[PDB]
């Protein structure tokens, strides 16, 4: 509590890795200083190698592991270090320090543990699994990450690893994440990767991080390095995942800090090898000196520097290392124009040398300038300005030995393995921007330089001169030997690294922020030195962990971040609260006081002036000066910025300004600091107006938004708006351009042209083919709209884009990038907005955008859509949306009025069996069932009921099924609910109702045909989904059981306009059709939550008026109280996170005492939220508590679970359901739930309709998800929004119900509007017309397409059509406008279907089925697939081609990918008895062939996996049958029997190679062996065997044995008999009838046996006359067999002669009953 | 006697800059606009100007240079003595303090069929107790071309740059008015002739009931003020249903930044 605040910039080293903690410095035996004029010299000898030690030996290469020996291919054996090293790097995954001098072998080490992280993953086929790990090196300078990625990809190529850097920005290109198995990078890009976290991310799998060059941190860039270790370390934590960290480092004191500072355990992982390792002694010179003033200093530097050339021209080359890319060659120059003056330039080359006419030859031959002055002379220069080739060749020559002074600046150093003997670092100053002044060159830049003197193989010794001011000659003595300890920078760094901390939800208070603190190097170094840190030792010894001091500096950070609008700090309870401008700061990688600035001045009317003065005032440019030398040049640029500048010269901010408008202008300036300064500013704006971007983006400010897009564009493309858009093509002549600029015409008109006028407009023919391309190549899009009304005040926008260009991956590479923008009639603001991506895969298609906007009355005028490139200058398009032609769907009718009728009693049903239904539950029911029972118990009237979840309307219903059970003695009533869970429900709930206590029967329809046909004989309560009963009701004139319905209830209705909602409205049009043919009226009850539109659904259904309630949501029984809360936040991880704490909040405030459900967006969520609750709850000092029960009585409970949180969470009160939970599982959560036991459950979306449980409070935590295989969130749809609100309902508990809802802010109004309303619905049976079209043509109620008019008018759309016109894309409701819209629906369906062979079309107006058809309506399935399968199955297809076939159906293309398994599948690819052709594993249809062959192989796989394979299973029968029929009917005998036998192989799970008794409860391979070798082949050897051999043979227990009786009391044992009737009066071409007799032994005592397959069949056959010999299928015919049955089959005569057929008996479920009898006719 | 002693430099300080800075601050006049209460208090009809365009063209404009904006609109279905301003088009243009230059052709798009021309709007470095004669003389020729304009039903509305704000002033010509406008060369500030009996004030009103929208070229932008030699009387142009583009966008003023780029 008595915290205290701090001054950090008091506590910083304000000279980074110059900063020298070491007051002294011990030079090594027999250094010696020397004196001269203004310098002084200090000697240090070469050191002498280490004798060798206790028993050190150099590891051979073949004593490695033997998959590590690849790594080392061309390797004698490892050298010191890598021997003393190799067993803790290739033999442990401990972390490890390796500290060594520069060159010593520390990157072989690195990749001996590379290797070891790869050895994890070597698959039995040799390969590796490149999918299961990644592996990060962080290397400190972009040029050696390049080098890096060289050489450790050639190491590794072997292996089959991807080696590669993390290049540009990747909001588009993180793909090759995926295929780098090692990512070599920066710490800041490492950061800034990790920082952005979310999900679908690869960081999951990294297992090593390689740390290089790990004493970066005594630099200032040193806390990137601590950020990133306490994240990883810290991480291992919260998920138990491991991850190896390698650190690799120089030789410096607090090296055993570093060590603590990885975890590595100073005894096992720490290796430190002194300077006497290196690989050459070095002699060391530095030379300090002490002239103050400029210009002698200079001259002197240039004198010693000559000196120390000459003593080596002709013996040794020389490195000079400068610091600047103009330094180089002047130096080179002072050098070589020196040496011809004192006559001594002969001394570098011998005369008459070979080298020489070397150098004369690729000097004449190359290109530099500079490089051809000097390269004759045997000197070169050597830096980033000049070409790859030109300093390839400059590293050839010097490494054949013919340079002789190669000048050269740091990233030859760290970019280019090239040693030389002597090296010379001259002058130790450098001219920092981000200082804004000269400082010295940090650390590493020193010891790699130096690092470089000496040749490995060459020289005995090396040669290091460092040349500096004499003040500085400590330090550089100290950092060279040993001396200059590793210190933290991080006080500076504190609030913006605890703000990513807090951004990531890693860190939510001071306690979380002090833990995390206590993982930085800072922390480390505090407890070691603390006086160096700003601690006394009596305040160490009163604070011996810092316990005190960390949360002062804690508080201290927060204080700031909280001042600048970061962060929200409640000081008292220490919690810190996320914001959308932390979020910014951190994803940017912005400092807290810039977003600070922003924030301050930002403002929608910002003039482009105020936003380059705004960039100007960003605080990464505090350091920038106006210097005198400078002003004159920016004056004479500030006098002509295009950009008006309001400030004076005087004020660095007018600096930047003119620096970054002379950028983009691409002028060249003449200050060296004034270059370098602008160079700074830009490399910085990019992320900078980034992030200004995002802000203004995201505030909706639409102006403000295209000028600050446009600015990123302009910076990164280097010129402005005004200029023509084709400079982005590099490859056009600038001096082209510049002409089509002076002649001042449009770009756009350049379109219409051609060659011809382009070339004459231009006057240049030359080109008028080449510009015609490059316009071409232009991004460009073609937008339309079609604006559907969904109510007066939301437009639901369908926008299509047409891609309008050609592609060029040479120009657009893989994707192109676009931002949506729908703005309003002022363009002021951004109504709407999301990114669109096109692939390159897809640059040819039109893509579909369907989005809301508000709109008001009196209409606006028009509204705007933009379509912005993301990248591209001057390339947009906008479509105006006028409204004056919007036809808005009338205001919704007044609902029914809630009539105040007294509670009716239960014993108004008058009937005692009746009454016994409920009056135990309650005595009376409510008000809406009160006032709809007259109409629902004592009339027939078709009746509609709209009233909110939750207000009892399932006992409407039974009302009207009561009456049924009292008019009608078996009267018959099925009972349609749209979601299979909800079925479920009330088939429990109505068994006991109706059949336990009334002893009539109820029946759950399964998806399996003929099972579902008898129960709709059967029962008298048939419950079933849509589909289930469309297949059947399809075969409506055929089945009687299906007209003969009394009363047909269709239960949450409102789902007709949801996703699956077509066959919902189908089969109610449907079940009015048949109620008007059969002139016997099926009564209808309709169920709904409330609607607007309530009377048009209800005058679908034939309602009358008073038989519609209509009943909106004020008047749901238990009073509803909703809150919806707004939030800010527009990246979704970090929007869950500000949503963590108020979910607590919100329990304790609504529902402190009552039960809650939470609903979350993702399984992984609900128990990350369980555990988040839980913590909140532990941290509250008012004490609430969610566990009702003692932990004794939870006990029991708590051991039937096997996961081991929701175990812990349920001991505190609090479970979670989602889908990965086995059902036991989720069913004793809710047993805990419903009894009080625990308080709160929280819930992943999908289950939201097959909860049993209900509650006081639900919260919705969210309303959208992400759906994996479009890689994109998706909002949550209305319906489950409302079935989630419905829970909050508890009538004998509560007397209200709250729910809060917590979204997105811009999706606030959207659910204000349709849940205090009720709700409208549409049709859209217009996008889902062809299968049942189909259908109909099958059955013969479709007969022509005056017929399909006439059937499209009894639907819900042709309802629909004349109240919302425009929805459905009509301009009218005239009765010729919606003629001309029916008939043309019409005829694109009916052209479709004929089209796909389904149908015939006659005279182009009578239609009529086709076989094709047929098949795909009988069986359910997608006239697409049977099209599929029309043209894929023939006459030699067997049983992998069918395999093949069955999975590229359109019925699976939906289940579900992810790529979190591809290897997976892969692999399963390999051990599969068929290999697929050409296996792309991106496609779900081959995914789906590789579980089928899983399925058959009898496999286990994961439990998605198997729930995956569950749903292929519930179609893959229809499927086989479907190809069995077009097999048959083409008359293809060996494909069709192969089709048959797949039927049983996916019901038993096995092959046809496999052995009939893999069919047999509990059998194994073993048993089956026995049973082989010991006279047992088939299923029925078994049961004609005594029990003593069988139980002997069978090695089983008893309980078993009754299972396999089971098995064998069930396999079917039907004998056969066929006659050819009248066999001798056989005439060729005549009719041959052949009568086959079926008698099963005893009767069907039951379905299959199947308990690998999830639904229960019954038996199905074929009997098949065929002839083998010619592969020809001549009679077939299906049939199920109960005790006996007789079947015809019935064919055509041959030519004439004896002829010899084969009669098939062929099962579908089991296999080995397949019986074959061959018989000859005789045609006479 | 500097020969010398004392010399110094010439540092060019262009106007059009402090111009450009002084236009980023006019969003601060919307929100202080006034209209003036007419002095006639009755000639037939009432015009209501909607603020939402009103606001866009005063943030669009400058303060020295005077820019026009078309008037379209209609009468609200049962009373035919208020005119509803619509839609203001923008067309290519230059101005001075004194006066606009607009092409001969009026505009014509399809989408403006149902409309009707009710005048121009312009702005006005300073308020004026009187009608400009060059506004009296650019009224009446444009009468004079073009029949569609009725000399009963269309206005000029001035739009004054007060101090931290706009005032708004009505009027039309009289029929004398016409004759000695369509005949004035005088394009000074007091030509023979003119007179205030050529003109007469017009009741305005702002409003927040409805929205107007603006059309603008399909071709270029309208502000032609750093372009002029571009800009000719008989230049001939379409309209697209789109915002203008305020007064110093970059696409009005290409050669600032070519010329910058060349330095
Ligand atoms: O089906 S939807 O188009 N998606 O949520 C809908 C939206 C609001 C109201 C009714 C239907």
């Amino acid at each position: 509590a008595p915290r205290q605040v701090l001054d950090l910039e008091d506590l910083v080293f304000t000279q980074g890795s110059h900063f020298m903690a070491n007051k002294r410095c011990q030079l090594p035996d027999g250094s010696f200083r020397r004196q001269r004029k203004g310098y002084e010299e200090v000697h240090v000898p070469a050191l002498k190698p280490k004798p060798f030690g206790s028993e050190e030996q150099l590891l051979p290469v073949e004593k490695l592991p033997k998959y590590a020996q690849a790594g080392f291919e061309g390797f004698k054996t490892l050298n010191r270090i890598q021997s003393k090293l190799y067993r803790a790097a290739l033999e442990t995954d401990e972390n490890l320090l390796l500290c060594a001098p520069t060159g010593a072998g520390k990157t072989n080490v690195a990749l001996m543990c590379m290797l070891r992280e790869i050895g994890k993953h070597i698959n039995m086929d040799g390969t590796i699994n490149v999918d299961d790990f990644k592996i990060i090196y962080i290397a400190p300078m972009r040029s050696l990450v390049q080098e890096m990625v060289g050489s450790f990809g050639k190491r590794l190529a072997t292996y089959g690893i991807t080696v590669a850097e993390l290049t540009g920005d990747h909001q588009l290109c993180k793909e090759e994440i995926s295929a780098t198995q090692i990512i070599v990078c920066t710490p800041e890009k490492w950061d800034i990767i990790t920082r952005k976290g979310g999900e679908r991310t690869y960081t999951q799998l990294v297992r090593l991080i390689i740390l290089d060059e790990i004493h970066l941190l005594h630099d200032d860039r040193g806390p990137v390095l601590e950020a990133l270790v306490a994240r990883a370390i810290r991480n291992i934590e919260m998920t138990q995942e491991d991850v190896r960290l390698i650190g690799l480092s120089a030789t410096l004191p607090n090296y055993e800090d570093v060590a603590t500072f990885l975890r590595v355990d100073p005894a096992k992982g720490l290796f430190y090898f002194d300077n006497s390792f290196r690989p050459v002694p070095l002699e060391q010179t530095y030379v300090g000196i002490t002239e103050k003033k400029a210009i002698k200093r200079f001259q002197i530097m240039n004198e010693i520097v000559y000196e120390k050339i000459m003593e080596h021209a002709g013996k040794n080359q020389v490195l000079v290392f400068v610091h600047s890319r103009k330094e180089t060659g002047k130096t080179a120059r002072a050098i070589r124009d020196m040496c011809l003056e004192k006559d001594t330039l002969g001394l570098f080359l011998r005369e008459g040398s070979a080298s020489t006419e070397v150098l004369r030859t690729e000097a004449e031959q190359c290109k530099n300038l500079e490089l051809k002055d000097l390269l004759p002379y045997g000197f070169a220069i050597h830096h980033a300005g000049m070409t790859r080739v030109d300093r390839t060749l400059v590293e050839d020559l010097f490494a054949d030995k013919h340079i002789q002074v190669l000048v050269s600046t740091a990233t030859l150093a760290w970019g280019v393995n090239l040693p030389a003997h002597t090296v010379i670092i001259k002058g130790t100053q450098v001219y920092s921007p981000e200082k804004g002044r000269w400082t010295e060159l940090g650390a590493l830049d020193i010891l790699q330089m130096l690092g470089r003197a000496g040749r490995p193989q060459y020289d005995t010794k090396g040669e290091g001169i460092l040349i500096t001011s004499h003040g500085e000659l400590q330090y550089y003595l100290s950092l060279l030997n040993q001396q200059l300890p590793i210190e933290s920078q991080m006080v500076s760094k504190l609030p913006d690294m605890l703000n990513a901390e807090i951004v990531l939800g890693n860190v939510q208070n001071a306690k979380d922020a002090v833990n995390w603190l206590g993982y930085a190097y800072l922390y480390i170094r505090m407890l070691r030195s603390p006086t160096l840190y700003g601690i006394s030792h009596d305040d160490l010894k009163g604070d011996p962990l810092l316990d005190q001091r960390r949360l002062d500096l804690v508080h201290t950070a927060a204080l700031m971040l909280d001042k600048n609008n970061l962060v929200k700090y409640d000081k008292k309870t220490g919690n810190f609260q996320v914001t959308e401008l932390g979020r910014i700061a951190s994803h940017y990688y912005i400092t807290n006081d810039t977003v600070q600035t922003y924030n301050q001045l930002l403002k929608p009317t910002l003039s482009e002036i105020e936003l380059f003065r705004v960039f100007s005032l960003s605080s990464e440019f505090k350091n920038i000066t106006v210097r005198e030398e400078e002003k004159l040049e920016l004056q004479k640029l500030l006098e002509r910025v295009p950009i008006p500048v309001k400030e004076s010269i005087e004020e660095p901010s007018a600096k930047i300004n003119v620096l970054l408008q002379a950028f983009i202008s691409q002028l060249k300036l003449e200050g060296f600091a004034l270059m370098a300064d602008m160079v700074y500013v830009t490399q910085s704006a990019g992320r900078l107006m980034r992030a200004i971007f995002e802000i203004v983006l995201n505030r909706g400010w639409a102006q403000l938004t295209d000028k600050t897009l446009n600015l990123c564009k302009m910076i990164d493309k280097r010129m402005w708006q005004s200029m023509c858009p084709l400079r982005q093509f590099r490859k056009l002549p600038e001096e082209v351009v510049k002409k089509i600029e002076k002649k001042n015409f449009p770009f756009e008109r350049l379109y219409d042209l051609n060659h011809n006028e382009i070339g004459e407009l231009i006057r240049m023919p030359k080109m008028g083919k080449t510009i015609h391309k490059y316009v071409h190549l232009f991004p460009k899009l073609e937008l339309s709209v079609h604006l559907q009304p969904i109510t007066r005040s939301t437009l639901k926008v369908e926008l299509t884009i047409t891609p309008d260009f050609q592609w060029d991956e040479k120009v657009h590479g893989s994707s192109e990038a676009f931002w949506i923008l729908v703005e309003d009639v002022d363009s002021e603001v951004i109504l709407h907005h999301e990114y669109f991506l096109l692939k390159a895969k897809y640059a040819q298609d039109e893509h579909l955008i369907t989005f809301f906007v508000p709109v008001f009355e009196p209409l606006p005028p028009q509204y705007f859509i933009r379509v912005v490139s993301d990248r591209w200058l001057s390339c947009e398009t906008q479509l105006p949306v006028s409204f004056r032609h919007l036809i808005l769907p009338e205001k919704y009718p007044p609902p029914t009025e809630l009539l105040d009728l007294q509670p009716l009693p239960v014993s108004a049903l008058r009937n005692s069996a009746f009454e016994s239904l409920y009056q135990d539950k309650f005595p009376f029911f409510n008000p809406i069932q009160t006032q709809v029972f007259n109409t629902v118990y004592n009339s027939d009237d078709n009746v509609f009921v709209g009233a909110p979840t939750g207000s009892g309307k399932t006992i409407c219903a039974e009302f009207a099924i009561l009456r049924m059970l009292l008019q009608s003695s078996e009267g018959r009533c099925v009972y349609i609910t749209p979601m299979e869970a909800l079925a479920e429900q009330v088939y429990m709930d109505w068994y006991e109702k109706f059949q336990d206590r009334l002893n009539k029967k109820v029946v759950l329809l399964t998806g399996e045909t003929s099972t579902d046909l008898k129960l709709l004989g059967k029962g008298n309560i048939i419950i079933s989904t849509p589909e289930k009963w469309d297949i059947l009701s399809r075969r409506w004139k055929q089945r009687k059981n299906v007209q003969n319905i009394n009363l047909f209830v269709v239960d949450e209705v409102h789902l007709i306009g949801g996703e699956n909602g077509p066959v919902l409205e189908v089969i109610c049009s449907r079940m009015r059709y048949i109620s008007s043919q059969i002139e016997r009226p099926i009564r209808i009850v309709a169920l709904s939550s409330s609607l607007s539109n309530a009377k048009d659904v209800a005058h679908w259904l034939g309602c009358s008026a008073t038989s519609t309630f209509n009943f909106h949501p004020n008047v749901r029984p238990v009073p509803l109280e909703l809150h919806i809360q707004g939030f800010n936040i527009s990246h979704t991880q970090t929007r869950l996170l500000s949503m963590a704490k108020p979910v607590y909040h919100a329990i304790t405030k609504h529902s402190p005492k009552k039960p809650v459900i939470v609903f979350v967006p993702s399984r992984k969520q609900t128990r990350l939220t369980a555990i988040d609750i839980l913590t909140t709850c532990a941290a509250d000092i008012q004490r609430q508590r969610f566990l009702h029960c003692t932990e004794k009585d939870l006990i029991p409970y708590l051991e039937k679970l096997s996961d081991s949180t929701l175990k812990e969470t349920l001991l505190n009160g609090v479970g979670y359901l989602h889908e990965g939970l086995s059902p036991m599982e989720r069913r004793l959560v809710e047993q805990l739930f419903s009894s009080g036991a625990i308080q709160v459950v929280v819930a992943s979306r999908s289950l939201c309709w097959g909860m049993n449980v209900a509650a006081h409070l639900v919260i919705i935590m969210d309303t959208q998800y992400y759906n994996g295989k479009i890689h994109a969130y998706v909002d949550y749809p209305i319906y489950d929004v409302l079935q989630m609100v419905g829970h909050a309902n508890r009538p004998l508990q509560d007397d209200e119900g709250r729910c809060v809802i917590m979204c997105q802010g811009s999706k606030k109004d959207f659910f204000k509007k349709f849940l205090y309303e009720p709700l409208p619905v549409e049709s859209h049976l217009d996008h889902c017309m062809h299968d049942h079209f189909n259908a109909e043509i099958v059955t013969k109620t479709i007969e022509n397409k005056q017929d399909a008019v006439d059937y499209l008018t009894w639907t819900f759309l042709y309802r629909r059509m004349t109240q919302n016109p425009n929805y459905y894309n009509l301009q009218g409701i005239s009765h010729r406008h919606l003629s001309d819209h029916l008939s043309e629906l019409v005829e694109q369906t009916l052209s479709d279907l004929e089209q796909s062979k389904c149908i015939s079309i006659e005279d182009e107006m009578d239609v009529a089925p086709l076989n094709l058809g047929m098949i795909a309506a009988y069986y359910y399935i997608n006239y697409t697939t049977i099209e599929l399968f029309s043209m894929s199955l023939n006459a030699k297809t067997k049983v992998r081609g069918l395999i093949e076939i069955i999975s590229n159906a359109a019925e699976y293309e939906n289940i579900p990918i992810r790529h979190h398994e591809d290897n997976l599948l892969r692999q399963l690819a390999q051990k599969v008895p068929h290999k697929l052709n050409n296996p792309k594993f991106n496609d779900p249809h081959v995914k789906t062939n590789l579980l089928l062959q899983a399925h058959l192989s009898r496999m286990q796989l994961s439990a998605e996996l198997q729930s995956d394979t569950e749903e292929i299973l519930s179609k893959a029968i229809r499927l086989i049958q479907a190809c069995v029929d077009v097999l048959s009917s083409n008359g293809w005998l060996s494909p069709a029997l192969a089709a048959m036998e797949l039927a049983q192989m996916v019901t038993q799970a096995m092959w046809s190679k496999d052995s009939y008794l893999k069919q047999l409860p509990h059998f194994t391979s073993e048993h089956i062996k026995r049973c082989t070798d010991k006279g047992v082949e088939s299923v029925f050897d078994i049961m004609e065997m005594e029990d003593e051999e069988r139980n002997a043979l069978l090695q089983l227990t008893d309980s078993q044995i009754a299972d396999v009786a089971r098995f064998c009391n069930r396999y079917p044992n039907i004998e056969l008999s066929y006659e050819v009737v009248d066999k001798d009066s056989i005439r060729s071409g005549g009719p041959v009838v052949v009568l086959v007799q079926l008698e099963r032994e005893e009767e069907v005592t039951g379905p299959v046996i199947a308990p690998l397959f999830p639904q229960k069949r019954e038996e199905g056959w074929w009997v098949v006359i065929g002839d083998a010999k010619s592969n020809s299928l001549i009679s077939i015919k299906r049939l199920t067999l109960q005790q006996k049955a007789k079947v015809k089959l019935d064919f055509v005569a041959p030519a004439t002669g004896a002829h010899n057929y084969t009669l098939y008996f062929m099962s579908d479920a089991y296999m080995g009953c397949d019986q074959e009898y061959k018989f000859s006719v005789d045609v006479k | 006697g500097p020969l010398g002693s004392m010399t110094q430099t010439f540092s060019s300080k262009t106007e059009w800059r402090v111009r450009a800075i002084s236009a980023a601050n006019l969003h601060l006049r919307t929100n202080h606009i006034y209209v003036s209460s007419d002095d006639i208090k009755e000639t037939g009809y009432t015009y209501i100007l909607p603020k939402n365009v009103l606001k866009k063209f005063i943030c669009i404009s400058d303060l020295r240079a005077q820019i026009a904006g078309y008037l379209y609109g209609v009468s609200p279905p049962d009373n035919p003595q208020v005119k509803e301003i619509r839609c203001i088009v923008m067309v290519p243009q230059w101005g001075t303090h004194q006066t606009v230059h607009l092409p001969g052709q009026l505009p014509q798009h399809e989408y403006l069929k149902e409309m009707e021309p009710l005048g121009w709007i312009h702005t006005q470095p300073n308020e004026s107790p009187q009608l400009s004669p060059q506004d009296v003389t650019t009224h009446a020729k444009i009468m004079a071309d073009n029949p569609s304009w009725d000399g009963e039903k269309t206005i000029i509305i001035t739009c004054s740059f007060t101090p931290g704000s706009c005032t708004l002033t009505a009027y039309k010509l009289t029929p004398s008015g016409y004759e000695w406008g369509r005949q004035n060369t005088d394009k000074g500030n007091n030509p023979k002739g003119y007179l205030p009996s050529h003109y007469e004030r017009v009741q305005m009103l702002l409003s927040d009931r409805f929205l107007g929208f603006f059309m603008v070229p399909a071709q270029s932008s309208w502000n032609y003020n750093f372009m002029g030699v571009r800009h000719d009387p008989n230049m001939k142009y379409e309209l697209q249903l789109a915002n203008p583009k305020e007064f110093y966008h970059e696409v009005h003023r290409p050669s600032h930044f070519l010329n910058f780029a060349l330095l």
